[PDB]
């Protein structure tokens, strides 16, 4: 049956500025079926305090979700979103880049 | 406000 | 501008793990306002916008009643479809349903919809006349016949042209500060060297509402459609939206490039240039 790959974007709610409070977002969309695992990572380690939006879908029936957590960016700390889904042969890691 | 029913398929 | 109220429902079977998962959400335009999740503690329709929190216990009890009923019907629906399509009991399947209404500038009815998918494919849809059904295959034509004899189009037409629109208007009014606002994009441009002979110019649109926007790059006034990296519009999480468009520019040519921004918040479309 129908399987669609999630598009993944990792980004901050506001322009990141070191030492200023913010939110880190991982937005997954375009995917089908709806079973999906999404984690946010801080220096490679799973962030425990992660919320997500309620499952919804687009005009084409494909699903979307926003995962999010409070964070304070710094020069050193690395952030990433790790997604798994039936269309991926292994978990896809997208690194946060502050100009993306 | 929702429609009252989901009609059976 | 124009406005919409939409409800979205996902039901997913999970064999050997009892009851199908059921999720319902409601939106006005790009703002979510209600949810129900069948695996949650409360077993209630719940608010997700501050402006719907003022609705009394009658609203919340009535919506909870209806949403828990929907949960039950979609559970029956999953068995019905498995029977229609001769599918085994052991596979997970998905039914989705979406309905709602569109109004124009003057808050007057524009169109109604009520549509279902099975396993991510169109199954059955109310047509624009609100009187007839598009059925994909033999299974969905089975559904169409049930619905014609139960006069389902008639009840739906009444809801979509009356109640739906009436409630959309009330929400619009009640949530005026959130829903009737127009937030112009805050825009900027960044420039980063990828080599000694090339750079990325990236035009950003931030904190805008509603989500609809057009962001394009031109080079000497010709559109760079094929050569632009454009991301899908994405939620910031605070009820606004973001988008960027990027081009790779040979060093020395930055001044040939213009970024163009259209959004309902902008009196005139913006033209931006690295200079």
């Amino acid at each position: 049956m129908i399987q669609r790959t999630p598009k993944i974007q990792v980004y901050s709610r506001h322009p990141a500025e070191n030492g200023k409070s913010n939110f880190l977002n991982c937005y997954v969309s375009g995917f089908h079926p709806s079973d999906i695992e999404v984690d946010l990572l801080k220096n490679g380690e799973r962030i425990e305090k992660v919320e997500h939006s309620d499952l919804s879908f687009s005009k084409d029936w494909s699903f979307y979700l926003l995962y999010y957590t409070e964070f304070t960016p710094t020069e050193k700390d690395e952030y990433a979103c790790r997604v798994n889904h039936v269309t991926l042969s292994q978990p896809k890691i997208v690194k946060w880049d502050r100009d993306m | 406000r929702m429609f009252p029913n989901a009609p059976y398929l | 501008g124009s406005h919409s109220m939409r409800y979205f429902f996902t039901s997913v079977s999970r064999p050997g793990r009892g009851e199908p998962r059921f999720i319902a959400v409601g939106y006005v335009d790009d703002t979510q306002f209600v949810r129900f999740d069948s695996d949650a503690a409360s077993q209630r329709m719940e608010p997700r916008a501050p402006w719907i929190e003022q609705e009394g216990p009658e609203y919340w009890d009535g919506e909870t009643r209806k949403v828990k009923a929907h949960s039950q019907t979609h559970r029956v629906d999953l068995g019905t479809l498995r029977g229609y399509y001769n599918q085994s009991e052991a596979g997970s399947h998905t039914v989705q349903r979406m309905y709602g209404c569109d109004v124009g500038s003057d808050w007057r009815f524009l169109r109604g919809y009520h549509q279902y998918a099975y396993d991510g494919k169109d199954y059955i849809a109310l047509k624009e006349d609100l009187r007839s059904w598009t059925a994909a295959d033999m299974a969905a034509q089975t559904t169409k016949h049930k619905w014609e004899a139960a006069h389902v189009a008639e009840q739906l037409r009444a809801y979509l042209e009356g109640t739906c629109v009436e409630w959309l208007r009330r929400y619009l009014e009640n949530g005026k500060e959130t829903l009737q606002r127009t937030d112009a994009p805050k825009t900027h441009m960044t420039h980063h060297a990828v080599s000694d002979h090339e750079a990325t110019l990236r035009c950003w649109a931030l904190s805008f509402y509603p989500a609809e926007i057009t962001l394009t790059w031109q080079r000497d006034g010709e559109d760079q459609t094929q050569d632009t990296e454009l991301v899908e519009t994405r939620p910031a999480g605070d009820g606004t939206f973001q988008k960027w468009a990027a081009v790779v520019v040979p060093s020395g040519q930055e001044q040939r490039y213009t970024c163009h921004v259209q959004h309902e918040g902008l009196p005139k479309p913006l033209t931006l240039r690295w200079e």
